[PDB]
RNA sequence: UUUGGUGCCCAUGUCGCUGUGGAAACACCUGGUUCCAUUUCGAACCCAGCAGUUAAGCACAGUGGAGCCGAAUGUAGCUGCAGUGAGAAUAGGAAAGCACCAAGC
RNA sequence: CGGUCGCCUCCUAAAAGGUAACGGAGGCGUACAAAGGUACCUUCAGUACGGUUGGAAAUCGUAUGUAGAGUGUAAUGGUGU
RNA sequence: UGGAGGUAAAGCUACUGAAUGUAUGAUGGCGCCGGCGUACUGAAUACAAUUAAACUCUGAAUGCCAUUUAUUUUA
């Protein structure tokens, strides 16, 4: 069967395929990750392919739930005064430490 | 002589849909008006465009009409409304 | 317990037969399915309920329904009526029920000589299929309309044979 | 023909102000929706009347 | 009367024959090829006398092959009808031989006999047809 | 959910070796006389 | 640049085969203590962590086995024997790349 | 006399659209309060093997396959997470 | 200048049917002590040629659609 990792890369695929055939205002997301031992997020953006940040475990983050995950990121995005961005659920549900990366960005001054 | 078949076999006819392109690329496009009716997806939505649910394909947008190929052997069309210039 | 016999001392002693340096690539085993149906009759006679009584009392999860993946009825078929149950058992449960089957009551006909031919697809696969259910010792009286045994098939992580071979020779399960 | 298309009415109004379309072979509940009524302007519960 | 078994439809259209030919040009197994110069139909009885005639004048170890195969039905309303009134019956089977196309091939047996042979199968079919040797 | 399982101590005549670890707790003294040792597939 | 994530275009990007690596990571993995879950199974999802893992997914070398793609010569049909020029077959190539991000750099 | 008269799908129809006859194939005078919406999970038909009543496959497990699966309905188009 | 397109032509191990010879044989029958020479029927695995309006894995020209450019126009 599958490999059981392909089938995360198979939900973003098509999560994403629906939100850009969907979305036609222009926001930046805030992709997220679980691996197994790890979670790592990126703001994304589309209609440019481009990166605009990004927080993981090979970037500031102890031994490692977490909460230092959510707000690293949006002191970062509110530089770059987007402030309206799409979240991104991931090939995981809107649960757990997802959830806390999720109020943390919200507080900081995000609307999502 | 004059003598043939009766109770003649289906004779019938439906009506014709007048369907096809009624635009082109090469002329400006006005929002919300029509682009392309098909029974069927033949054209697939791109980007700025509005797909209604009645084999409705339509311009969600102002800009220029164009068409690219698309799929595995090129098959499928997928019709673009770029904009103007800015 | 059986458990920790084997993982202790039959791994170690398969790992060293066929000498390998991964620990997850020898015969093991992570998941066994024993299937259930009724083709015999679709007429709720001690069906639907009686799988569910059996089940209950030999497994450790309760029963669960699916239906057939097409429509044949030159049995009387129809009407959907998903038939028998099935249960993926993992876990403990897993190694509860293999010790239950192999050295508790098996043991009741003088020639029982199982199935070690013609039993493999050829990607690590064992069957055995059984005509009696009362065979065990944990079953109850008066709730079937004909005695029947349950098919129990199990799968491993290992696609090639030999190694099947292996696993059934090393549990001691009939030539 | 074969009617099968029936009305619906507000209870707080007593009036006909939907149609909706419930055959009576498979039904045999009376359906109890919950509808926009312009007159109370809001969701109103609306129940079987012919 | 090679009777087709099934046929999606019954009375189709017959064919465009004009124009080069789709194919039947080449010779394959036989060492003599019957090929003709022009297009037209060739009807079902035709192909059954023929076929007979030149295997009753053949021997005990030539062998012979046909290219072509009866695929078009065609319509012949009974006598004193009308112009009009839907479509007739089935009579025959048609196959459509273009221009430029092989009939018979045939091989493994001397060579003036085959040839005596072949002009005698020819002169039952209504196109007119040329001798073609064997291709390497 | 289910009902829960158990083991209750196992006896047997021809395997003086008690087999005891998870069948279930609905029922007391599971026993079998017979066993695998005087049974010819299930010996060694 | 080693590798992980990663988007674009969708079998000249793949299917499949043989070997070498995984420091940090990615996946396996120890389990269901609890958020959560299963038409029932910690299978799947979710939680706190590594005794070990290159066996597996991923990559790196070869393999034209499969599939795919495909020039030159001429070629029917075409518009007025002159342009027009496919499909089939064939030399023959092909073990994909284009961008972005954070470290080992 | 026979049949036909309204609507829907395809071919006739000649690579935009439309384009006939008493031309060739077919059907419709509908069902579903869920077969609708949303969120989530998830994906062929068969082939081969293994096996209790069970042959030719019933039920299943596994490789397999590149849509011959499904799509309330006659056909076309469309849709392979 | 580019596209909207399945038309003639060609193709049928690229489908759907139809359909020709070469090659081996499934499942049955027949003789037979666990298997058989199989005089038999003969799934398809590869090779060579075919046929279609309701077959299309492909694929034109003319023609239609608008702008770029020039000309006649008050239609």
């Amino acid at each position: 069967m599958k490999t059981r990792t392909e089938q995360r890369r198979l939900r973003h695929k098509r999560i994403v395929k629906k939100i850009r055939a969907t979305n036609h205002d222009n926001r930046v997301v805030l992709m997220v990750i679980k691996s197994l031992n790890h979670i790592s997020v990126q703001a994304w953006d589309f209609s440019q392919n481009i990166v605009l940040a990004s927080s993981s475990s090979l970037a500031l983050k102890l031994k490692n739930n977490a909460k230092l995950v959510g707000q690293d990121i949006a002191d970062k995005l509110v530089k770059l005064k987007l402030t309206n961005v799409v979240f991104d659920t991931g090939g995981s549900k809107y649960h757990g430490r997802i959830a806390a990366l999720a109020e943390a960005a919200r507080e900081r001054g995000l609307n999502f | 002589s004059k003598k043939g078949v009766g109770s003649t076999k289906n004779g019938r006819d439906s009506h014709a849909k007048r369907l096809g392109a009624k635009k082109a690329d090469g002329q400006m496009i006005r929002t919300g008006q029509i682009i392309y009716r098909q029974r069927g997806t033949r054209v697939y939505p791109g980007v700025n465009v509005g797909l209604g649910s009645d084999d409705t394909l339509f311009a969600l947008s102002d800009g220029l009409v164009k068409y690219q190929k698309f799929g595995p052997k090129q098959g499928k069309t997928r019709v673009s409304v770029v904009k103007h210039k800015l | 317990n059986l458990k920790a016999h084997y993982q202790k001392t039959i791994a170690k002693e398969l790992q060293k037969s066929f000498a390998f340096s991964s620990i997850m690539q020898v015969p093991r085993l992570e998941k066994i399915v024993i299937n259930m149906g009724v083709g015999d009759a679709i007429r709720d006679s001690k069906f639907l309920e009686s799988a569910l009584n059996e089940l209950h009392l030999i497994s450790g999860q309760k029963p669960v329904a699916t239906k057939a993946k097409n429509a044949i009825s030159t049995y009387k078929l129809r009407a959907g009526q998903l038939i028998g149950c099935k249960v993926t058992l993992r876990g403990e449960r897993m190694w509860a029920f293999l010790e239950k089957l192999i050295y508790v009551a098996l043991p009741r006909v003088r020639d029982f000589r199982g199935l070690s031919l013609k039993s493999f697809d050829g990607r690590g696969n064992y069957t055995i299929g059984i005509k009696e259910q009362i065979i065990f010792p944990e079953i109850v009286y008066d709730d079937i309309k004909r005695i029947r045994g349950f098919d129990v098939t199990l799968v491993t992580s290992t696609n090639k044979d030999s190694e099947a071979l292996a696993l059934l020779r090393a549990l001691n399960l009939p030539l | 023909a074969v009617k099968r298309s029936t009305r619906l009415g507000c209870n707080d109004c007593r009036e006909i102000n939907y149609l909706t379309f419930k055959n009576v072979k498979k039904n045999p509940e009376k359906l109890a929706l919950n509808k926009f009524c312009s007159r109370c302007r809001k969701v109103v519960v609306h129940k079987e009347v012919k | 009367m090679l009777q087709p078994k099934r046929t999606k439809y019954r009375k189709p259209h017959n064919v465009s024959y004009e124009g080069k030919a789709k194919g039947n040009s080449y010779v394959a197994f036989g060492e003599y090829g019957l090929v003709a110069t022009k297009g037209n139909w060739i009807d079902a009885r035709a192909i059954e006398s023929a076929r007979i005639a030149i295997s009753k004048c053949l021997g005990k170890t030539g062998k012979m092959w046909i290219r072509i195969f009866p695929h078009m039905s065609k319509t012949k309303k009974p006598l004193e009808v009308r112009m009009g009134s839907g479509k007739g019956n089935p009579e025959f089977w048609v196959a459509v031989v273009k221009q430029g196309t092989v009939m018979f091939e045939v091989a493994n047996i001397p060579e003036s006999q085959m040839i005596k042979a072949l002009t005698r199968a020819g002169h039952k079919l209504p196109v007119t047809w040329k001798i073609l040797k064997r291709e390497e | 959910f289910h009902f829960p399982s158990q083991s209750v101590s196992f006896k047997c005549a021809s395997c003086s070796n008690s087999f005891t670890i998870e069948s279930t707790l609905k029922q007391k003294e599971i026993t079998i006389d017979i066993c695998g040792k005087c049974h010819p597939f299930y010996i060694g």
